[PDB]
């Protein structure tokens, strides 16, 4: 196992020169790191936390994605949690969620948990 | 979500190599 989430396994330099090579490589994804919220319960582990997302997928689409490949009952209750903070507009292209939101290092960050508070 | 690749060395023969992936 490991303990770490992705910023504390790269150092800044390394995460800024990721998502450069991602843009040059990319230009239409925005780098996405989606990990398990730190003490989650109810919800499994994503097999994969690291993800390149089509500018036009709006937040309800990537939550559908990430529910399906976390195999979720149609039922459970799931919340992704950007930034730091659960998202108001579900229906904003990712592009633009990216242009408020992204971190410092240039990737932008994403928890998911059972509930948003 | 980690791994590491160990090779085995002094491995003859002959163009094949062996590798132990440790997925942790």
């Amino acid at each position: 196992p490991s303990e770490k989430t992705f910023k504390q396994r790269r150092t800044f330099e390394q995460r800024v020169e990721d998502v450069r090579l991602i843009r040059e490589q990319h230009p239409t994804k925005i780098p996405v790191i989606i990990e398990r919220y730190k003490g989650e319960k109810q919800l499994p582990v994503l097999d994969k936390t690291k993800f390149l997302v089509p500018d036009h997928v709006n937040m309800s689409e990537l939550i559908k994605i990430i529910r399906r490949r976390l195999q979720l009952n149609a039922n459970q209750a799931f919340f992704l949690l950007v930034n730091g903070h659960s998202m108001v507009s579900v229906s904003t292209p990712i592009s633009e969620v990216y242009e408020s939101e992204k971190d410092e290092d240039g990737f932008l960050y994403m928890v998911y948990a059972s509930q948003e508070t | 979500s980690i791994v590491d690749e160990f090779e085995e060395l002094g491995e003859q023969e002959s163009d094949i190599d062996e590798f132990d992936l440790l997925e942790g």
